[PDB]
DNA sequence: GCACAACTG
DNA sequence: CAGTTGTGCTATGA
């Protein structure tokens, strides 16, 4: 059933952080990546058995995470990079604030 | 667009009213600093009526034997009448409701004396009644300075922000303002022993369980009011079923910051 | 050669040890992972000092599942070996193509090319050996070699090492 | 940066979300086979664990209430005021 | 699930976006993605190393993938590239190209103005990566001349020799996908007067902005690490995997390639056309003509509904779907798959009121309290519990679906073997079913606000209607007119907690809207009310114990 | 301040930023007939020192950006003569509080 | 889940150059000389001699022995066994490495006693060499300024060749006998 | 600031001409949140939407694929504090319950 | 089905 | 400076 955008709201409005993570993760699309430390992109060649990890181009077989997004979010990264835009994603800041 | 323009709105830590960008929006939410939930109509009494009935209801002098507070009210009664001292206490009492009432006065214009705020009084008062079966033919065991005192001092634990420092300490005093008018304006010396024939510890029972009452009433950091307010806008809009343009189309008019609309108007 | 360095690892602990042989059991996972680890960055990460005063921090609740997530932040002695460092080992492996120096947790090896002329292999002898007008390299001997080069293979490193150069070989 | 013992400003008492998030805590902790601090007086749902825990102030966890400009204030739940 | 691996579990602190250099774009390529042919290794099926998996992602289901081995659900799918036969531009950034022309000298690559004019200094100043870029442009685009020598900023008499090239700024207008220039010239004074009238090559463009400055592109809304103008310019193709564009494989013998699938293809031909076309005889004209063309592949391969209308079909009329498309909100990847997303473990069917149940509980049909799972740890506190629901089974109410080892691996009790024949240890799962008193999520749409979604307590009901508390309607908006309602299970400990300890329907009684209750005496009970309540109702003995006995919390008095 | 009549003309106009660090300031005589300063809806707002504004912004941990404006050509920011970066501190009566202050940084 | 460092650069996007290491002392930006302690501290590197590393291990892993035991209460060859014996108490055993360290530092170590390493660490570090040199001249045992030189390379210009050759006689004199 | 005054007092009127009562409140923060930038902010697209918010929160209400072209080509940065990131990033949101961090202490782990 | 928004005349 | 063309949205779940 659909838990749209009015529901989330809803969620939001309660202060409900983690339900609504659960209901958006795991009770649907919840998926795993590797990314690359250096590129914020999933160019991470994971062949986790053999334990390599390797993203060519960036010559990093050490700088590597694994992050849970949902597989929409993963799909949107790529159509995203099928049109030349690099949604670079990184694992700590730059900022403050 | 209303849910979508207020999403990353909240209440923090500080107090203070952000959004993603942690850009002030409120300083202190909803001005005050209370959780809409924990707020009821009550009546500013010290606002209205005839400057003789205010006087009548609220005026203690102690140096007057026909406006003092009768042996019959409190047992202080009679070694009260020419108390100098006490009559200082007194006066301020009464220069502040005065105050009071004038600030009232410039806030609320037309004198609607009925508000929503925190705390209600009047139900605390009752049940201090009940609870302490108070009976009102004998005198009570309150001191002037118990009374006088005793509310100055609960006004300082009513707390909403906490700094130390002329800034926050300042936002605290503004923040409290209007409760405090309404408390000074229920619980002053003649209104306690009077009216409500309070007794020492039904007294102090009521000061108490105002404090609670206002502490449990303040918002709690983390509460998302961007959403909240836009469904609280946005959920009557839908039930909507000189002629100036008004419902759905005017709202939707000031909403788009329309420049070319319906009716407009002066009101000369 | 040979450094102590300022590290740090992020373990995460499972709810059933949040009892009180928590910083015990953290501890312990320290030396579990980094203890005998071969990183190149840092290298051999030989023995972790300090063990009293290891700082835990406060470990983070990681949201969904129960788990705790710490920076545990540590002081080690660590061996990382450099092209141009002159190192001082013994033979191991002997063979027609060079012989393998053992220069502490790693081995350096030096090609029957990166020997002088005068050194030449022979396989008729018990155990294998190179030898010269004046000197004989077989398996026990003592080695100066100059690591022309390393190579960060996983769980080690290795090197390439010449006995060519001056006041370098058998010592 | 965090905010010194000393320094702390935000409300002594625990918030809605806090209490929410730190019964939820516990009783996931608790059903993950992890050590109860009190006494089951006959107790077997998480929740009512985590409850009874937090009635007589048992829980080891520490809120890290964040400033807007990135700064904290650690307060234990042990400290933390319950009125709600 | 997925399998374990070793990398550092971490949370996205920042979204950086940027654009691909064609340098990237052929380094992070596993492949390329050279001919149109979608895989059959002519007419014998799997993937032709050519196009769609010369590496890439994988078909199959069966067959790991070739660059990783993993497999289906575990490979994202990992990137090709395509290089183009000549440069194009990106759909999206056509007017940026535009404007950024405008800005700067179409033969130097010098910011038109600079530190010199006083208003640009003014405007140079701006903070604002985008505002600072529009006043620029509204500036620049005014300035028709590469100027050599400027008016010094002491005095306009000794004039001072600024960057170099006289050269004058053609006026450029967009011809849909091309951009032309119009020149002035001079010619003894006067013309234009007739002006020179070219197309601005996308190579020409393309070499302008390489010589543009860091700092004048800096100063421009761009960014020397990830956003360099060049790069709005496209080189270098990168060819999204399966994944993004699956192959919908209907029996054993039978294709079903995307839209995105055919589109590739097409770019693929047309460059090839162009490919062969300039290497060999170029008829100059035949080349600029098959060029015009990959540039509308390109171009509507992103974006399909631009302005200039030829819509870029698929025979069958039916327009083909850009990448753009599937992004556009309420459905389409932001607003439909990730602002909402359609659930697991939720329930929806018609309601019916209650007198009988109690404001917080919600009455649950058997079926659906069947089906509806809560994943619970064994645990010495419900290890027996758990055991007699699990022996009960999929079929008798307290039951249970799957027990999940810490192998991960689930045991479906509907069949396995060992069914009856199980035992429990302490850290497995137990997916039994929603039981009375399980805290969940019930909800009835629009949901306006925060009310229209509360957390209830279970009672499984027989019959196949949610039940509600008459008093609960309102806050929902519900009537039993044949009104349907949703259910969420939580499934988690924390998720239980947040609906119980947050979102709990006596909390939600005394509204923030409007400062008041939100729940009051409806219908019968309020009709009633009134009718108990006059001075003339009176009850005799009889009535009296039965109207007592019925408030379950009556003293016995 | 200069009080014009009718119009000043952009040749004189473009004269007004030539002396500094003194400030000209242009009013036309038409609007400054009626006090807006003095309308119901037109709250308190108190122009805050070098010293003050440090802090505010120190009290609050708020950046110049995190602060909410005012427009340097708003009513009441000429009436005060309010230069950009400059703060204004504005009570209000609130139906809530009975007073209020906010903050407003000059554009 | 990896080690890290003290160490903080923000290297976004921009992967290269990673420099060569050679002993030009062209060392890790990991091994730079002005570095980090866990404090926030700056320090300068921490490079020993083995012996100096052998008694580091030695002592680090006596008072874990010594914390192991704590918490449970509710002659070169003759050296190499005590060790040994130290390990099989303090170390995982897996640690093969760690193992094979202290084998060879127990044989290849120029200094026994810890006043003697003590003596050696004061007269080198005086010279004012990098750690590195500074660890060679106590690790590598020389006799001419020319042998030193040669072997540690870096030393060349930084020390005069007699300066050089008074602290190589000083170093002979302290070699702990066997 | 008599621009907000009006703002409210024009808001206000439309509920309470419908005979309803919303909190002050409510009507204050929306009248607030179009009132803080320095003038009349409108909520629409050319409104909210075009503040230095997140791109991809921007990017969920209306010019969602002009917004994320945008922000690849001026090397936008989210900052990943909104709502709308965590949400599209599978994230726990800083919302209510997500406000604030959890830790063991080991100190008072001992103590019991 | 409309309400600004931005380029060209 | 004004005029026309140009752009992007139009309730939530079944
Ligand atoms: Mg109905
Ligand atoms: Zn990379
Ligand atoms: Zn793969
Ligand atoms: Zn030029």
């Amino acid at each position: 059933l659909r838990f749209g955008e009015m529901e989330r709201d809803c969620m939001i409005a309660h202060g409900a952080a983690s339900f609504l993570k659960e209901r958006l993760m795991e009770a649907s699309d919840a998926f795993r990546v590797h990314i690359c430390g250096i590129c914020g992109l999933m160019t991470v060649i994971a062949k986790l058995n053999h334990n390599q990890f390797e993203c060519k181009g960036c010559d990093n077989k050490i700088d590597i995470y694994q992050i849970h997004i949902p597989y929409a979010a993963k799909l949107l990264f790529q159509e995203l990079m099928a049109m030349n835009i690099t949604p670079r994603l990184y694992t700590d800041r730059s900022r403050d604030f | 667009r209303l849910v979508k323009a207020l999403e990353d709105i909240m209440v923090h830590y500080d107090n203070t009213t952000r959004n993603s960008l942690g850009n002030v929006i409120q300083f202190i939410y909803g001005e005050d600093g209370m959780d809409a939930a924990h707020i009821e109509k009550q009546s500013l009494d010290t606002i209205g009526g005839s400057d003789a009935a205010f006087e009548k209801r609220y005026r203690v002098d102690l140096l007057n034997t026909d406006h003092t507070l009768d042996p019959s009210l409190l047992e202080s009664g009679s070694e009260i009448l020419g108390d100098l001292k006490l009559q200082v206490l007194l006066d301020e009492e009464y220069k502040q409701l005065v105050k009071d009432r004038k600030f009232l006065r410039e806030v609320f214009v037309d004198g609607e004396a009925n508000w929503p705020l925190p705390v209600n009084i009047r139900r605390i008062i009752q049940n201090a009644q009940q609870t302490f079966h108070i009976d009102h033919t004998k005198p009570s065991d309150l001191t002037i300075k118990d009374i006088v005192l005793g509310v100055k001092d609960l006004q300082e634990n009513l707390l909403v922000l906490r700094g130390k420092n002329e800034i926050i300490q300042n936002a605290q005093r503004d923040a409290v303002t209007l409760f405090c008018c309404l408390l000074r304006s229920r619980l002053a010396t003649r209104r306690v022993l009077q009216e409500y024939r309070l007794t020492k510890q039904a007294f102090d029972w009521v000061l108490s369980n105002i404090e609670a009452q206002f502490l449990r009433s303040v918002v709690h950091p983390g509460e998302m009011v961007g959403v909240l307010a836009a469904q609280s806008i946005g959920e009557p809009a839908t039930q909507m079923t000189k002629k100036v343009t008004s419902g759905v189309p005017r709202l939707k008019e000031i909403l788009n910051v329309a420049k070319n609309m319906k009716t407009p108007s002066l009101t000369v | 050669m040979f450094f102590i360095k300022d590290l740090s690892l992020n373990i995460t602990l499972h709810p059933s040890f949040f009892g009180p042989r928590m910083k015990q059991y953290l501890k312990t996972k320290l030396l579990e992972e980094v203890e005998g680890s071969c990183t190149g960055k840092f290298g051999y990460i030989l023995c972790v000092l300090d063990y009293d005063n290891i700082d835990i921090q406060r470990g983070r609740i990681l949201p969904t599942d129960g788990s705790a997530e710490f920076n545990v932040k540590y002081r080690a002695v660590v061996f990382k070996p450099f092209k141009g460092e002159v190192v001082d080992g013994t033979v191991v492996s002997c063979s027609q193509h060079g012989f393998e120096v053992q220069v502490g947790p790693m081995k350096v090896f030096v090609t029957k090319h990166l020997m002088p002329q005068d050194l030449t292999f022979n396989a008729g002898s018990n155990p294998p050996s190179y030898q010269s007008s004046e000197d004989v390299i077989t398996i026990k001997s003592r080695i100066r070699v100059k690591i022309e080069g390393c190579i960060s293979q996983v769980s080690s490193i290795h090197a390439i090492g010449s006995i060519k150069e001056d006041y370098l070989g058998a010592i | 940066k965090a905010i010194p013992k000393d320094q702390r400003a935000t409300t002594p008492y625990m918030t809605k979300y806090e209490r929410a998030r730190i019964l939820g805590t516990r009783a996931l902790q608790i059903s993950m086979n992890a050590p109860v601090f009190v006494d089951l007086e006959g107790e077997t749902d998480p929740l009512r664990i985590a409850m009874k825990e937090l009635a007589e102030k048992k829980i080891p966890l520490v809120i890290r209430r964040y400033l807007p400009d990135g700064s904290f204030e650690d307060w234990s739940v042990e400290e933390l005021i319950v009125d709600l | 699930g997925q399998q374990y691996s070793s990398a550092p579990l971490r949370t996205v602190k920042e979204v950086q976006f940027g654009l691909f250099s064609p340098e990237e774009v052929r380094a992070i390529s596993v492949a390329k993605i050279r001919f149109p042919e979608t895989m059959d290794e002519t007419q014998t099926r799997a993937k032709i190393g050519g196009l769609n998996d010369p590496r890439l992602g994988s078909i199959d289901r069966n067959l790991k993938c070739q660059t990783c081995q993993e497999g289906m659900n575990e490979c994202p799918g990992h990137f090709g590239h395509i290089d183009l036969a000549k440069p194009v531009f990106h759909v999206g950034f056509i007017a940026k190209i535009k404007k950024v022309c405008e800005c700067v000298c179409m033969h130097c690559g010098k910011l038109l103005l600079d530190e010199h004019n006083e208003l640009m200094r003014q405007a140079l100043a701006i903070k604002d990566s985008k505002k600072r870029f529009a006043a620029i442009w509204t500036l620049c685009k005014t300035k028709m001349v590469c100027e050599t020598d400027v008016p010094s900023e002491d005095d306009p008499t000794q004039l001072v020799s600024r960057g170099g090239c006289g050269n004058t700024q053609p006026t450029i207008r967009k011809d849909g996908l091309k951009l032309v220039g119009s020149w002035k010239k001079d010619r003894a004074t006067g013309d234009a007067d007739e002006p020179e009238l070219r197309v601005l090559s996308t190579e020409e463009i393309l070499n302008i902005f390489k010589h543009i400055s860091v700092k004048d592109f800096t100063s421009l809304g761009f960014n020397e690490v990830f956003s360099r103008p060049e790069w709005m310019i496209l080189t270098c193709l990168p060819v999204p995997p399966p994944p993004v564009r699956p192959s919908i494989s209907f029996n054993e013998s039978q294709r079903g390639e995307d839209d995105l699938t055919f589109k590739l293809a097409d770019i693929l031909k047309a460059n090839i056309s162009l490919e062969t076309l300039e290497h060999n005889g170029a008829p100059h004209h035949a080349i600029e003509e098959a060029e015009s063309l990959l540039q509308f592949h390109v171009a509507t391969y992103m974006d399909n509904d631009i302005a200039g209308q030829p819509q870029a079909l698929q025979k069958s009329g039916r327009p083909v779907k850009s990448i753009r498309a599937r992004l556009k909100g309420k459905e389409g990847r932001i607003r439909g798959n990730l602002m909402g997303k359609r659930v697991d473990f939720s329930a929806r069917t018609v309601i019916s009121g209650d007198p009988n149940l109690e404001l917080d509980q919600v009455g649950v049909p058997k079926s659906i309290a069947k089906t509806l799972t809560y994943p619970e740890v064994v645990t010495p506190y419900n290890i027996d519990r758990l055991t007699q629901l699990v022996r009960n089974g999929p079929n008798e109410h307290p039951g249970a679906k799957y027990v999940i080892r810490d192998s991960g691996d689930r045991i479906d009790l509907r069949y396995s073997k060992r069914a009856g024949d199980i035992q429990l240890q302490y850290g497995w799962k137990v997916e039994r079913h929603i039981m009375d008193n399980d805290p969940v999520l019930f909800n009835r749409q629009p949901s306006l606000h925060k009310m229209s979604m509360m957390a209830h307590r279970v009672k499984v009901i027989p019959y196949s209607t949610f039940r509600l508390n008459l008093s609960v309607t309102s806050p929902y908006n519900a009537d039993f007119d044949g009104d349907e309602m949703n259910l969420h299970v939580p499934q988690s400990e924390e998720t239980r907690a947040e609906l119980s300890q947050l979102c709990a329907v006596p909390l939600q009684i005394v509204s923030p809207q409007s400062n008041k209750p939100c729940m009051g005496i409806v219908q019968d009970t309020l009709c009633g009310i009134r009718k108990l309540t006059l001075r003339d109702t009176f009850i005799e003995l009889d009535q009296v114990l039965n109207m007592l006995y019925w408030v379950p919390d009556w003293d016995g008095v | 301040i200069f009080v014009y009549q009718n119009n000043i003309t952009p040749s004189a106009m473009k004269l007004v930023p030539s002396i500094p660090p003194a400030t000209i300031e242009t009013f036309n005589e038409a609007a400054l007939v009626v006090n807006i300063t003095h309308h119901e809806l037109v709250p308190k707002h108190i122009r805050l020192s070098s010293d003050e504004k440090r802090e505010l912004l120190k009290r609050y941990r708020l950046k110049e950006s995190q602060l909410p404006r005012i427009q340097r050509a708003d009513p009441v920011a000429l009436y005060l003569g309010l230069k950009r970066g400059e703060v204004v501190k504005i009570i209000r009566k609130s139906e809530t509080s009975g007073r209020y202050a906010s903050y407003r940084i000059c554009m | 889940v990896s080690t890290s460092t003290f160490q903080t650069r923000r290297r976004r996007l921009k992967k290269v150059e990673e420099e060569e290491n050679a002993a030009t002392l062209q060392l890790g930006q990991e091994f730079q000389l002005k570095q980090i302690n866990h404090q926030g501290e700056e320090e300068e590197l921490i490079a020993l001699n083995l012996s100096e590393a052998r008694l580091v291990i030695k002592e680090a892993l006596v008072e874990r022995r010594r914390a192991f035991k704590r918490s449970q209460k509710k002659t070169r060859e003759k050296e190499l066994e005590s060790i040994d014996v130290l390990l099989e108490q303090t170390t995982g055993g897996n640690n093969k490495d760690l193992k094979n360290t202290m084998q060879y530092l127990t044989n290849f170590s120029r200094f026994r006693d810890q006043e003697t390493v003590g003596a050696v660490i004061q007269l080198l570090k005086s010279t004012g060499l990098h750690p590195f040199e500074v660890a060679q001249l106590g690790s590598l045992a020389c006799d001419t300024a020319d042998e030193a030189k040669t072997l540690i390379p870096s030393l060349n210009n930084k020390i005069s060749d007699d300066e050089l050759e008074r602290i190589l006689k000083e170093l002979s004199n302290l070699e702990t006998l066997y | 600031e008599a621009g907000r005054a009006a703002l409210y007092k024009e808001v206000y009127n439309v509920i309470a001409s419908d005979g309803s009562y919303v909190n002050y409140r409510h009507m204050a923060l929306l009248v607030d949140v179009m009132t803080t930038q320095g003038g009349l902010t409108s909520v629409t697209r050319h409104g909210f939407n075009r503040s230095n918010t997140g791109a991809l929160m921007r990017c969920s209400f209306e010019e969602t694929v002009e917004i994320l072209f945008e922000a690849g080509a001026s090397a936008e940065l989210d900052d990943c504090r909104g709502v709308s990131e965590n949400v599209i990033l599978g994230q726990m949101a800083p919302i209510g319950t997500g406000a604030f961090d959890v830790m063991i202490d080991e100190e008072s782990l001992v103590k019991y």
